[PDB]
DNA sequence: TATCCCCCCTTCGGTGCTTTGCACCGAAGGGGGG
C-alpha cells in the first residue's frame, strides 16, 4: 500500500557508550499535557513503548516558546549529541531569492511534520530511549523511544535532505521545466505553465508525496500570491523583507542595543543606507549587562537616519539570466560601505554593507580592496557570476597603489564613478631624498624595568631636543622621534630613522589608525609637501644615530 | 584485474574534513558533467551523508584545450596518510636530472583509473559539488578506483608502471625517467628532434600499453641547463653620497648573516659624521678596498649550504614591481638551497594574482626537477582573493602547501 | 537546563617575530534571520 523509506545507519562512538542521566521534576500540568501528546503518538505510531530490555533513557524537558502555554515537547538529547557519529551537512547555506528566476507560476508547499515520516535506525532505537513522570511524579515515569527521526538530533536535518532529495530526484528527472528549490521544511515549486496546467502538476505532485506518506496541509499550501518564504515575501514580480519595527525604547540598555544592530543589520538587504558602526561603538568594553547605556549624540544621529531610511519599503527583483550583472560601492565614510548589485537601472537585485576593521593600520584603498572581494564572493555563491563592479576610485590612483604595494592585489573590472566621497591617496612618500632639504636623525630609547624613556633628534646643523615621556613602549618611543622630527622642520625634510618597525607604518600610507600616535603622524604628513624617511642599521657608529643614541641611551 | 592493496593512516587521527569553496556557474556546469558521465562509467558512485569526510574540488581548463578538467584538492588526505613515505613504494630521486638539456612532461594521469582502489580505505575519498544559490543540496560523490592527486596512488601503481618501464630503460640508458604525482618527468641530452621523437617514441608505447590491457596529446618543454643560483652583488659606482653610503652599510648588513666574510668597519667609520643625505663622500682607499674585497665574495658562490632529508622546503617570495618576483628555496633560514628571479610573462601584464600563479607553478616545477619535494610556499597576497582567484589561472595538476605572510620584508636586497 | 545553518558584532585566547609589544589570525558567546 504505502511506499517506505529505507533507514540511514547511524551508531555511538568506539570505545563510548551512550547516555545514561535523568531530569529533576517539572510542573504536573506540564507533565501532564506531555503525557497525553506521548500517548496520542504512541496511539498515531511515531512513539513505541520502551520494557526493561532498555535500561537507561534520555530526559525530557517541556516548552512553551511557541504560541504562550502550547507545551510543546523537546527533548534533552544533549549527551547523545555529544556521543554520536559526527555527520557532514552539504546543505547548510541559506537560498537568496535574489537568485530567483521569473517563473510566470509559483506555487509554495509547506510539508506538516515531515521530520515525524522518515524512519530511523532499529539498532540505535536503543539509544534514542527518553522517559516522562507520571502527572505530578505519582509513578516514576513512563519511558519511550522514537521510530522516526527524532526533532533536535544531529543527524535529523541531514537524513531529512537526503530522503527529501531521493523522493524529488525522480520527479524532477521527470520535468526539466519545473524548478524546485527546498531549504528545510518549505518546498517551494515554479514553472512557465499555464494557471491550470501549474496547478495540475503541483497537484501530481502532491499525490505523488502521497505515495510515500508525506503530509501537505492545504491551509499551508500557498495559492494566490503573495506567498511567504521563509522569512521573504515573493510577489510576483519584486522580493522584500517580511517588515519589522524596531523598538522605540527611550531606556536603552544592551541587549536592547543589540537587538536594533541585529534589525538593522537583518534589513540591510534591501534597505540602502543603513549605518551601524558608531550604534555598535556603545557595545565596546563590556561592564554590566543590565544597566541602560545613554544614547551619544552620534549614536542617535545614526539611529535616526536608520530610521528615516526604514520608512518607506523598497522592494528588490529577480535575476534574469539573460542580463550582465552590475555592482556599485558608495563609500560612507569612517568605514562603511554600499552595495547596489543589480541588472538595469535603479533595479536592485541586492544591497548590502561592508564595515569590517581589518588591520590595525590600513587606509581607503585596502578597505576597497576588502569590499570588492567580499561583493565577488557573495556574487560567486548566490549568482555564479563575478559582477562588473563600478568603481569610486581613480584608474591613476589604482594604477600607483597596485604597482607600487609590496602584496598582490587585483580587482576584476569596472569603470570609475564620479559620485564623491573619492578614494584617493591622501599623501605619497618620496623614494630618493631631495635637494633642498633638512635631515633628521631620530631615536628612541627606554627600559622594561624602569617603564621611562628619552627620545630626541639631532639634525645636520646641530639642532637637538630630547624630550623624556614615561609608560610609553619602545616602538612608541620611536614613533614619538618622528613624530617630532616632523613637526620640526617645514613643508620637506629628510629623516632618517634607525628603527625596522616603524618605517612599515609610514610606509604602508594609512589614511586612519587606532594609535592616536599614529594618527598625528598621518595629521602631520599629510601637512608636509614632500616626505623622505630612510632606515639605518642601528648601533654601527653611521652619522647622527649614535649621536642621538648616546644621548639618549 | 590489480589486486586491493590495504591503506592504513595515523594511529588516532581522523581523515579528511575541509569546507568546500564556491565555484562559478561554467565551472559547476562542467563539474557536474564530469561527474555524471565517470559515475555512468563506474568511477564514481554517489554516497550518503553518513560520511564525517569531504575535500574539495575544482575545475580547471589546462594549456591548450578546452575541456575541463576535475581536480580534487587532496593535501589532507596526503598529510594524515602514514606508513606511505616509508614503503618500499617511494622512487628514489636520480641525481642526473639537474644536468639534462630539456624535460618534458607528459599526463598520464588518466592511466590510474583501471586500478581498484581499497574498500576498507575508501570511505576517505569523499567529494561534494556544491550548488548555485543553495537551490539543491551537494551531489555528493566517491571514487571507485585509484584517486588522482594522493600521494599513494603512484606508491600503488608504481609495480605495474616499472613494468612498462623497464623496457624503454634498458634500451635506451641515456634518458632518465621520474614520476611525481600523476606527472612523468623525462630527460635526455639529446637535441630537440631526436628528443622529440623519442617522447613520441614512448607516447606511442603507453598508448598501445593500453590498447592491449584532459587531452592526452599535450606536452611541456623544460631546459634544467638554463638555471643558475644568483648571488646578491652590490651596486657599482664611483661617486657616493651619504644616502648611498648608509643604504649600501645597511644592504651589507643584510648580507652579514648570509656571509661571515663581509667587513663593514671601515665603512662605518666613514660615516661618523652627522652630514646630510644629499652630501657626496668621495671613497677613500680603504673604502675601496673593503668594496672590492666585498664584491669579491659576493660573488664567491655560497658554502655550507646543504640538503637535509628530513626537513621541509620553504619557498618565499617578494614583489619586486614592474612584474618582476624572487625567490629563496631553503630548510633552514639562513642556508639558501635556491635563489631567483621570475620575470614578466605576456598576458598578465596587469595581473598580479595571475604573475603570482605562473610563479608559483614554475617555482614548484624547479623544485620537482632538482629534489622531488615540493616547497612549502610564503605567498605575499591576500588570503581571500588568493582563495577567489587563483583557480582561474592555475593549469598544474598538484597543490602544494602554502601559508601566507602580511609582515612586510621591506627589502630590495635580493633586487639588483 | 533542546538541536542544527547562514550572517552581523565584540573578547580573549592562541600564534609569529613584527620579539615580547605588536599585529594577526582562530573560536566563545552575544543577537538577527531560518
Ligand atoms: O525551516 C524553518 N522555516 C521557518 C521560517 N519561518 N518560520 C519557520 C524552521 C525554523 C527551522 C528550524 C528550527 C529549529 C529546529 N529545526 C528547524
Amino acid at each position: 500500500p504505502i511506499s517506505p523509506i529505507e533507514t540511514v545507519p547511524v551508531k555511538l562512538k568506539p570505545g563510548m557508550d551512550g547516555p545514561k542521566v535523568k531530569q529533576w521534576p517539572l510542573t504536573e500540568e506540564k507533565i501532564k499535557a506531555l503525557v497525553e501528546i506521548c500517548t496520542e503518538m504512541e496511539k498515531e505510531g511515531k512513539i513505541s513503548k520502551i520494557g526493561p530490555e532498555n535500561p537507561y533513557n534520555t530526559p525530557v524537558f517541556a516548552i512553551k516558546k511557541k504560541d504562550s502555554t502550547k507545551w510543546r515537547k523537546l527533548v534533552d538529547f544533549r549527551e547523545l549529541n555529544k556521543r554520536t557519529q559526527d555527520f557532514w551537512e552539504v546543505q547548510l547555506g541559506i537560498p537568496h531569492p535574489a537568485g530567483l528566476k521569473k517563473k510566470k507560476s509559483v506555487t509554495v508547499l509547506d510539508v506538516g511534520d515531515a521530520y515525524f515520516s522518515v524512519p530511523l535506525d532499529e539498532d540505535f532505537r536503543k539509544y534514542t530511549a527518553f522517559t516522562i513522570p507520571s502527572i505530578n511524579n505519582e509513578t516514576p515515569g513512563i519511558r519511550y523511544q522514537y521510530n522516526v527521526l527524532p526533532q533536535g538530533w544531529k543527524g535529523s536535518p541531514a537524513i531529512f535532505q537526503s530522503s527529501m532529495t531521493k523522493i524529488l530526484e525522480p520527479f524532477k528527472k521527470q520535468n526539466p521545466d519545473i524548478v524546485i528549490y527546498q531549504y528545510m521544511d518549505d518546498l517551494y515549486v515554479g514553472s512557465d505553465l499555464e494557471i491550470g496546467q501549474h496547478r495540475t502538476k503541483i497537484e501530481e505532485l502532491r499525490q505523488h508525496l502521497l505515495r510515500w506518506g508525506l503530509t501537505t496541509p492545504d491551509k499551508k499550501h500557498q495559492k494566490e500570491p503573495p506567498f511567504l518564504w521563509m522569512g521573504y515575501e515573493l510577489h510576483p514580480d519584486k522580493w522584500t523583507v517580511q517588515p519589522i519595527v524596531l523598538p522605540e525604547k527611550d531606556s536603552w540598555t544592551v541587549n536592547d542595543i543589540q537587538k536594533l544592530v541585529g534589525k538593522l543589520n537583518w534589513a540591510s538587504q534591501i534597505y540602502p543606507g543603513i549605518k551601524v558602526r558608531q550604534l555598535s561603538k556603545l557595545l565596546r568594553g563590556t561592564k554590566a549587562l543590565t544597566e541602560v547605556i545613554p544614547l551619544t549624540e552620534e549614536a542617535e544621529l545614526e539611529l535616526a537616519e536608520n530610521r528615516e531610511i526604514l520608512k518607506e519599503p523598497v522592494h528588490g527583483v529577480y535575476y534574469d539570466p539573460s542580463k550582465d550583472l552590475i555592482a556599485e560601492i558608495q563609500k560612507q565614510g569612517q568605514g562603511q560601505w554600499t552595495y547596489q548589485i543589480y541588472q538595469e537601472p535603479f533595479k536592485n537585485l541586492k544591497t548590502g554593507k561592508y564595515a569590517r576593521m581589518r588591520g590595525a593600520h590600513t587606509n581607503d584603498v585596502k578597505q576597497l580592496t576588502e569590499a570588492v572581494q567580499k561583493i565577488t564572493t557573495e556574487s560567486i555563491v548566490i549568482w555564479g557570476k563575478t559582477p562588473k563592479f563600478k568603481l569610486p576610485i581613480q584608474k591613476e590612483t589604482w594604477e600607483t597603489w597596485w604597482t607600487e604595494y609590496w602584496q598582490a592585489t587585483w580587482i576584476p573590472e569596472w569603470e570609475f564613478v564620479n559620485t564623491p566621497p573619492l578614494v584617493k591617496l591622501w599623501y605619497q612618500l618620496e623614494k630618493e631624498p631631495i635637494v633642498g632639504a633638512e635631515t633628521f636623525y631620530v631615536d628612541g630609547a627606554a627600559n622594561r624595568e624602569t617603564k621611562l624613556g628619552k627620545a630626541g633628534y639631532v639634525t645636520n646643523k646641530g639642532r637637538q631636543k630630547v624630550v623624556p615621556l614615561t609608560n610609553t613602549t619602545n616602538q612608541k618611543t620611536e614613533l614619538q622621534a618622528i613624530y617630532l622630527a616632523l613637526q620640526d622642520s617645514g613643508l620637506e625634510v629628510n629623516i632618517v630613522t634607525n628603527s625596522q618597525y616603524a618605517l612599515g607604518i609610514i610606509q604602508a600610507q594609512p589614511d586612519k589608525s587606532e594609535s592616536e600616535l599614529v594618527n598625528q603622524i598621518i595629521e602631520q604628513l599629510i601637512k608636509k609637501e614632500k616626505v623622505y624617511l630612510a632606515w639605518v642599521p642601528a648601533h654601527k657608529g653611521i652619522g647622527g644615530n649614535e649621536q642621538v643614541d648616546k644621548l639618549v641611551s | 584485474p590489480i589486486e586491493t592493496v590495504p591503506v592504513k593512516l595515523k594511529p588516532g587521527m581522523d581523515g579528511p574534513k575541509v569546507k568546500q569553496w564556491p565555484l562559478t556557474e561554467e565551472k559547476i556546469k562542467a563539474l557536474v558533467e564530469i561527474c555524471t558521465e565517470m559515475e555512468k562509467e563506474g568511477k564514481i558512485s554517489k554516497i550518503g551523508p553518513e560520511n564525517p569526510y569531504n575535500t574539495p574540488v575544482f575545475a580547471i581548463k589546462k594549456k591548450d584545450s578546452t575541456k575541463w578538467r576535475k581536480l580534487v584538492d587532496f593535501r589532507e588526505l596526503n598529510k594524515r596518510t602514514q606508513d606511505f613515505w616509508e614503503v618500499q613504494l617511494g622512487i628514489p630521486h636520480p641525481a642526473g636530472l639537474k644536468k639534462k638539456k630539456s624535460v618534458t612532461v607528459l599526463d598520464v594521469g588518466d592511466a590510474y583509473f583501471s586500478v581498484p582502489l581499497d574498500e576498507d580505505f575508501r570511505k576517505y575519498t569523499a567529494f561534494t559539488i556544491p550548488s548555485i544559490n543553495n537551490e539543491t543540496p551537494g551531489i555528493r560523490y566517491q571514487y571507485n578506483v585509484l584517486p588522482q592527486g594522493w600521494k599513494g596512488s603512484p606508491a600503488i601503481f608504481q609495480s605495474s608502471m616499472t613494468k612498462i618501464l623497464e623496457p624503454f630503460k634498458k634500451q635506451n640508458p641515456d634518458i632518465v625517467i621520474y614520476q611525481y604525482m600523476d606527472d612523468l618527468y623525462v630527460g635526455s641530452d639529446l637535441e630537440i628532434g631526436q628528443h622529440r621523437t623519442k617522447i613520441e617514441e614512448l607516447r606511442q608505447h603507453l598508448l598501445r600499453w593500453g590498447l592491449t590491457t584532459p587531452f592526452l596529446w599535450m606536452g611541456y618543454e623544460l631546459h634544467p641547463d638554463k638555471w643558475t643560483v644568483q648571488p646578491i652583488v652590490l651596486p657599482e659606482k664611483d661617486s657616493w653620497t651619504v644616502n648611498d653610503i648608509q643604504k649600501l652599510v645597511g644592504k651589507l648588513n643584510w648580507a652579514s648573516q648570509i656571509y661571515p666574510g663581509i667587513k663593514v668597519r671601515q665603512l662605518s667609520k666613514l660615516l661618523r659624521g652627522t652630514k646630510a643625505l644629499t652630501e657626496v663622500i668621495p671613497l677613500t682607499e680603504e673604502a675601496e678596498l673593503e668594496l672590492a674585497e666585498n664584491r669579491e665574495i659576493l660573488k664567491e658562490p655560497v658554502h655550507g649550504v646543504y640538503y637535509d632529508p628530513s626537513k621541509d622546503l620553504i619557498a618565499e617570495i617578494q614583489k619586486q614591481g614592474q612584474g618582476q618576483w624572487t625567490y629563496q628555496i631553503y630548510q633552514e633560514p639562513f642556508k639558501n638551497l635556491k635563489t631567483g628571479k621570475y620575470a614578466r610573462m605576456r598576458g598578465a601584464h596587469t595581473n598580479d594574482v595571475k604573475q603570482l600563479t605562473e610563479a608559483v607553478q614554475k617555482i614548484t616545477t624547479e623544485s620537482i626537477v632538482i629534489w622531488g619535494k615540493t616547497p612549502k610556499f610564503k605567498l605575499p597576497i591576500q588570503k581571500e582573493t588568493w582563495e577567489t582567484w587563483w583557480t582561474e589561472y592555475w593549469q598544474a595538476t598538484w597543490i602544494p602547501e602554502w601559508e601566507f605572510v602580511n609582515t612586510p620584508p621591506l627589502v630590495k636586497l635580493w633586487y639588483q
